[PDB]
DNA sequence: TGTACAGTGACAAATTATCTGTCGTC
DNA sequence: ATGTACAGTGACTAATTATATGTCGT
């Protein structure tokens, strides 16, 4: 479905006034030099605006406004070391226990020493980890009720009748 | 050369007052219009009050290139019809360039007296005001297609600036998906999204396909303001928007809504609540501080 | 032209490897100044292991501007008398401030270097592991002017290097008070004045005159590496900045400390801190959860 | 001059995604 | 489909008014 360009910085502003100067109709006779009057204020070789001009084709205005790695978000430590802190971090706030990160931390310390692993984990990434798992059990505090509109209404009884007042 | 080529966009201010659907005087409404170069074809139009900015003129571009789906209630004879992707356009901030990038058509941005002329300068209240903003919709779409468009054209009268257009496609005019016009679209931004996906714009409330998913998370909104009853929400990202699904006005008494009539609404209920006296509301609060003030411990 | 008409940065990096203050290798500094390309005398000089840039450019640029002077264990018999804006600086965008605020030009894009390098560095012990930043102060101030500057060429008038700086003068220049430059200097963007106007920096703690009534407030710093014993607190403006407080750094040995000794003073409590036999300690934690983890429920 | 640990900002070291060349027939 | 609803918020907008401008001035 439809992807919406919002916030271009002005590079992607200048990659606009590119676009916007080859969107008038040209040919092979007229394409070349309309290209390289704008690949001299791109200040950059011609085939990175037929790579430009390409993406804008093939995505739109965000074609030309690049996109994040697709490592963004995603830990090196990998999936034995992923589950790992989160399993920790899960198994110790289930009943009223409550280990932060930090402990944590110290258990991934531990686990390495008995691993014979001589690299753990530093806790600067554990609590990046985590970060988003904090996050998830934050926001479902703050869930807003719609509530009742108008003038209709009804009571939940737990009889499970809902009367009508 | 061809009809069709550069495509103008026109803007007025109708010297017609109106009055609101509870008899609140509206002001007199701003007129923008999208119209052929070398046909007088008519194509796209947006009245209100909203000032000729970007917006007005962001909303005629996507009148005229989707599909003229048309309602009874303007008892239309003609099919509109005039679907197709224009190539330039021509008009009186930045974002419209946007727009015909996106579009991939050169904007190159610097009449209507024709009704100044007509009888529509002698309506109620022209230049009591018994007229209001949905009877101009419905009227005028009429009035300009089936009158002021089908006609004969004004000189090179052998055609009429419809049929001049019509016939004068390079080929056919062609329609184009909705959904990638979203950005012509009015916007709206950080909505926050109730529990079962629950949004409230306008005083009114409004519920999504999925949203669901994302109660307690944060979505903007974009919609025409001439029906409000469905709305895109769109989730925020860093550098793209991305269109999450439609969400339904509820509890609506009437299968349509314009804008204005939710801001009519709401001033009709902000306007109630404005005449209650607080007199016993006021005086009980620095009566229960002379009271209070003998208190000591 | 004149001996304030026309000042030239230069630098260069010094080949002898460095030790703290206790006895480890830290590295082999950057070396920067000015000189005046009028007399050909050098001036405002600046050593360190920060490596050459508008910050470290900036701050030699402070060092030629304001009057020189030594310490009580230098109390050397040569010295600069240099200070004073020059017509024009050359280094040949933040070097454009100082000057559209000082009121000089800005330029950027025979030096001396061997007098020093091949004629003495080399000669050190630790030429390119047994000296120190405090010590390479004075291996190069005082050399830099009780033997070159004080040195004559006759390729100039016959005169020592700093003579025709001040014979040649159209308007001798006056002294510039410390206060009129800070913008040469070091600095911190957010700081927190604690209670009582205590404020840590490097590790250590400060208090000045007045800085207590901004307790629980947010302070700029800006500083002088060469001695952090003092600093200098700053309060933002909506679009100003203005000058708030000195402040003093409190239960120091001896009040000389450079930013980098206070850096290698921290790194020791760092590596003190480390050295813990650790794994004899987590024997706990393994042991607590594997008790917890005995206890199964009563139901 | 309370105490001081878990969390966090600004940065360097390391990894590695991907985008920029000189190019080849199209 | 729908807990409740008030105090505090944001995103503008009408009115104020501090002060930048262009010309003359000496």
């Amino acid at each position: 479905k439809n992807v919406i360009a919002t916030q271009l910085s002005e590079e992607a502003q200048v990659k606009l006034e590119v676009i916007q100067s080859l969107l008038e109709p040209c040919d092979r006779t007229t394409y070349g030099q309309k290209l390289r009057e704008a690949a001299e204020k791109l200040n950059v070789s011609l085939r990175t605006v037929q790579r430009l001009v390409k993406n804008w084709e093939q995505d739109g205005l965000v074609g030309l406004t690049q996109t994040s790695r697709a490592d963004k978000g995603k830990h090196r430590i990998g999936e034995f070391w992923e589950n790992f802190i989160t399993k920790t971090y899960k198994e110790g706030n289930k009943g009223s226990k409550r280990m932060t990160p930090k402990q944590v931390a110290l258990r991934v310390e531990a686990k390495a020493r008995e691993l014979k692993d001589s690299k753990p984990p530093n806790y600067k990434t554990v609590l990046r980890v985590l970060a988003p798992i904090l996050e998830k059990q934050q926001k479902a505090k703050s869930i807003r009720s719609p509530g009742w509109r108008g003038t209709t209404l009804s009571v939940k009884t737990r009889e499970g009748k809902d009367l009508s007042v | 050369d061809y009809s069709n080529h550069v495509w103008q966009c026109d803007h007025t201010r109708v010297d017609v007052l109106l009055v609101d659907q509870h008899g609140e005087i509206l002001s007199r409404p701003w007129l923008t219009t999208v119209i052929d170069t070398y046909s007088r074809c008519i194509m796209g139009i947006n009245l209100g009050f909203d000032a000729p900015s970007s917006g007005v003129v962001a909303l005629a571009l996507r009148h005229a290139i989707l599909p003229k789906r048309y309602g009874s209630e303007y008892k239309l004879h003609c099919e509109w019809g005039t679907y197709g992707k224009p190539e330039h356009f021509y008009t009186d901030s930045n974002h419209l360039s946007q727009i015909g990038a996106q579009l991939g058509f050169v904007c190159h941005l610097r009449p209507f007296k024709t009704l100044n002329d007509q009888l529509f300068s002698t309506l109620p209240g022209y230049t009591d005001a018994r007229l209001t903003l949905r009877e101009l919709e419905q009227l005028l779409v009429r009035y300009i297609v089936d009158r002021y468009n089908q006609s004969i054209d004004a000189r090179m009268g052998d055609q009429t600036r419809f049929e001049r257009w019509e016939a004068g496609l390079p080929t056919v005019p062609v329609p184009i998906p909705e959904r990638d016009l979203d950005i012509c679209l009015m916007k709206q931004s950080r909505r926050t999204v109730q529990r079962g996906g629950c949004l409230q714009f306008q005083n009114l409330m409004y519920r999504g396909e999925y949203l669901a998913g994302y109660a307690g998370e944060t979505v903007n909104l974009r919609f025409d303001p001439r029906d409000i009853t469905t709305i895109l929400v769109y989730r925020q990202e860093n550098n793209q928007e991305v269109f999450l699904t439609r969400a339904h006005a509820q509890g609506l008494e009437t299968e349509q809504l314009a804008l204005d009539e939710a801001e009519a609404a709401s001033r009709r209920l902000r306007t109630a609540g404005k005449t209650i006296s607080n007199q016993s509301l006021l005086q009980e609060v620095v009566d229960r501080d002379a009271l209070v003030a003998t208190k000591k411990s």
